[PDB]
RNA sequence: GUUUUCGGAACUGAGGCCAUGAUUAAGAGGGACGGCCGGGGGCAUUCGUAUUGCGCCGCUAGAGGUGAAAUUCUUGGACCGGCGCAAGACGGACCAGAGCGAAAGCAUUUGCCAAGAAUGUUUUCAUUAAUCAAGAACGAAAGUCGGAGGUUCGAAGACGAUCAGAUACCGUCGUAGUUCCGACCAUAAACGAUGCCGACCGGCGAUGCGGCGGCGUUAUUCCCAUGACCCGCCGGGCAGCUUCCGGGAAACCAAAGUCUUUGGGUUCCGGGGGGAGUAUGGUUGCAAAGCUGAAACUUAAAGGAAUUGACGGAAGGGCACCACC
RNA sequence: UAAAGUUGCUGCAGUUAAAAAGCUCGUAGUUGGAUCUUGGGAGCGGCCGUCCCCUGCUCGGCGCCGGCCCGAAGCGUUUACUUUGAAAAAA
């Protein structure tokens, strides 16, 4: 369309764009706090962690880093920061 | 200074012998008496004593090799052969 | 673990106490210094059996590096041929944990 | 890469002009593109514009009327007298009614008239009509 | 595009607008500094710190916590290291590279990498003495890269 | 006459003092890290049938090749059928308007070696970048040099056909070459006949790689994360179709656009057709040849795209005893 | 010499008419993102339009009694740019 107002874009169209791409640059990413039932300290993990992050005592190995966000072990419970 | 331009070892022959065995004979004259680093104690040391015979000046060790060059490569390909084929009788 | 040991002994070259070579490395085996002894693969035959039997004598480690005299020397940050290396102090290296 | 961005700032509206557009996004900044807008905005050729302050080089969004045909950038940035001006508007403008050529100049950045009032000559910036 | 590749991916970070320190992490300058000279003496890079501090311990940013940069703390500190790791690192490829050619030859491929990644270093080595870090008697020879690895 | 006082010149010891000093983190670039991916490169290994050659067994009159023959092999057993064995090339179908690589180019299995793009990232340095005379690396095929190898194919060569002649096309043989290793040479219609980096400007459905999100189907059954499908999203990439965007001499081109409304940065390079990539100098190479490279003289056109007609030992559809059957 | 926009800085061409090096690296050369006193006041022109400012410590007065400030002069990041003046034989 001609009258397509870029100042106010809909919210379905800047989670639809690339972060760079936006009206102001965002991160797609988050810092959330991570709980896992062997552990007792719930710890604030990166969502795109991109490396293995452990517990204190050796509880177990919270997250495993992939391709795009990391991989939580079976049964780890997590709740995403909201400021 | 750049003595010589594009003749090297074999200037010592000089108008002898024709210019292509002259060029031939360069590759071989520079490896036979070039010093080679000595496998077993690491030092650059290795010399040609006589025909396939080379000598370490400091380790005191004799190696049988090529005529020339310290390995020949149709002896790297063998020993690479009698290792394999002992791996993949013997199993 | 070729590529780790090389940036381990980065770590004890800039951080750590040590001493290369072979007779200085025989001293601190009998002072009860060295915690680990790393060899090179061209050692000689009689050298590395002295070596590996005054450290089962002062009951310590004996690693066999995987590269020759040059590489440990390159491997050291120097520029000379190191045959026999001995770690006193890891100083802030994690060499003596592996 | 980006070595004039007044070049592309002007081309950028230019284009979504000859495409019929309203208004129009410009990624880069600065405060000669805003002077620049500032001088074609009081002679009535595009509306008021907001300029989005983040963080790097802010984005500029124009409110775009029908009434500009072409702006365009002089690159290099050849420095005129007032002797130099007049041969430098017989050929960039297309009357001597209309059309005006931004320079630059220890005054501030304005149009040839304003320069010639001025008494004071400087760098050629663009033209617009 | 890229400097020595055809590429032109857009593949970079996108920073928030917000350059505040958030209302979770707890942690102040003279925490998160002790951390960084605990991860910086176990031989690790800025970007090693960097990485670690935002998995583990949730650290957005720590130049926008703490005043300054990461290297900028160790350098205060005297924990540096020598020449830039932006240039370590190049010399640690041409190394390993210029170690694959000694042992096979008819490599062309190798050889032509050889020589943009040997150009690259150049490029980095020119542009660090004219900001003066390395001294200007400083230059990159491939016998004796080695041992400064 | 002197400490002077104190005007100027340098040196030396402290604590206070400023809001005590380092802009930002580019839809610039380099570097790290993460899981990937690909006929990308190198070394080694491994396999497949086929072709030719040999030995043995079978039954036998031709087999081969052509438009038709002939050269050639054969009752000394050829061609064909079956068991083997040997050596050297090659990588079928799967194989695509698919992938990778700077280009040349790259495809049997497994392993080892070092590399790279894209992607993801609230990581790092902070202008380190773009294009580049001189200079450097790689550069199909053919060709040159030294060593190993040679079965297929096959410049030169020999013959048989054809023919008015045929030192050609067709066929039977064949030497260098074709294959591997180590040096050489540096060109191709090396093509997209289209410089690179950056900005903007219509849709549509696919496709490859990475990431993200979402009804369900399916395997691991013992559910989740994952593998194989389904529906979209974002980024980079090889491309399609489609538009009176706009341009162009048109053919055509989402670039060959944003151009008399002419200016983003920059390298190479053209000036009517010949003579001519010639002569001569210089330089490179063992050679073949490469790179740089004129002039005298000659000439009114040579040429690009499209139109109509004629023409075809061009295709499709008809027709005529001034054509055939 | 103009016409020659058929030598092009203004101002040409390079898919097929003549033309982009076979490819990439690379030194001079050329070119290089954004970012740092902006608004608002103040008297007088006729709601608006000019002057002046976010600077300092040898020498005269409208002077008062070791001094309360304005008048002339040695001074204050460098260069390109523009503006004016100097100086520039006539013909």
């Amino acid at each position: 369309p001609l009258a397509k107002d870029l100042l106010h874009p809909s919210p379905e169209e800047e989670k639809r764009k690339h972060k760079k791409k936006r009206l102001v640059q965002s991160p797609n990413s988050y810092f959330m706090d991570v709980k896992c039932p062997g552990c007792y300290k719930i710890t604030t993990v990166f969502s795109h962690a991109q490396t293995v992050v452990l517990c204190v005592g050796c509880s177990t190995v919270l997250c495993q880093p992939t391709g795009g966000k990391a991989r939580l072990t079976e049964g780890c419970s997590f709740r995403r920061k909201q400021h | 200074a750049k003595r010589t331009k594009k003749v090297g070892i074999v200037g010592k022959y000089g108008t002898r012998y024709g210019a292509s065995l002259r060029k031939m004979v360069k590759k071989i004259e520079i490896s036979q008496h070039a010093k080679y680093t000595c496998s077993f104690c690491g030092k650059t040391k290795m010399k040609r004593r006589a025909v396939g015979i080379w000598h370490c000046g400091s380790c005191m060790k004799t190696v049988a090799g090529g005529a020339w060059t310290y390995n020949t490569t149709s002896a790297v390909t063998v020993k690479s052969a009698i290792r394999r084929l002992k791996e993949l009788k013997d199993q | 673990s070729l590529e780790s040991i090389n940036s381990r002994l980065q770590l004890v070259m800039k951080s750590g106490k040590y001493v290369l070579g072979y007779k200085q490395s025989l001293k601190m085996i009998r002072q009860g210094k060295a915690k680990l002894v790393i060899l090179a693969n061209n050692c000689p035959a009689l050298r590395k059996s002295e070596i590996e039997y005054y450290a089962m004598l002062a009951k310590t480690g004996v690693h066999h590096y995987s590269g020759n005299n040059i590489e440990l020397g390159t491997a050291c940050g120097k520029y000379y041929r190191v045959c026999t290396l001995s770690i006193i102090d890891p100083g802030d290296s994690d060499i003596i944990r592996s | 890469v980006r070595m004039n961005v007044l070049a592309d700032a002007l081309k950028s509206i230019n284009n979504a002009e000859k495409r019929g557009k309203r208004q129009v996004l410009i990624r880069p900044c600065s405060k000669v593109i805003v002077r620049f807008l500032t001088v074609m905005m009081k002679h009535g050729y595009i509306g008021e514009f907001e300029i989005i302050d983040d963080h790097r080089a802010g984005k500029i969004v124009v409110n775009l009327t029908g009434r500009l045909n072409k702006c365009g950038v002089i690159s290099p940035r050849f420095d005129v007298q007032l002797k130099d001006l007049e041969k430098w508007q017989n050929n960039l403008l297309p009357s001597r009614q209309f059309g005006f050529i931004v320079l630059t100049t220890s005054a501030g950045i304005m149009d040839h008239e304003e320069a010639r009032r001025k008494h004071t000559g400087g760098k050629i910036l663009g033209f617009f009509f | 595009g890229r400097m020595h590749a055809p590429g032109k991916g857009l593949s970079q970070s996108a920073l928030p607008y917000r350059r505040s320190v958030p209302t979770w992490l707890k942690l102040t300058s003279d925490d998160v500094k002790e951390q960084i000279y605990k991860l910086a003496k176990k031989g690790l890079t800025p970007s090693q710190i960097g990485v670690i501090l935002r998995d583990s311990h949730g650290v957005a940013q720590v130049r926008f916590v703490t005043g300054n940069k990461i290297l900028r703390i160790l350098k205060s500190k005297g924990l540096a290291p020598d020449l830039p790791e932006d240039l370590y690192h190049l010399i640690k490829k041409a190394v390993a590279v210029r170690k694959h050619l000694e042992r096979n030859r008819k490599d062309k491929d190798a050889k032509f990498r050889l020589i943009l990644i040997e150009s690259r270093i150049h490029r980095l080595a020119r542009y660090y003495k004219t900001k003066r870090v390395l001294p200007p008697n400083w230059k990159y020879e491939s016998s004796t890269a080695s041992a400064l690895v």
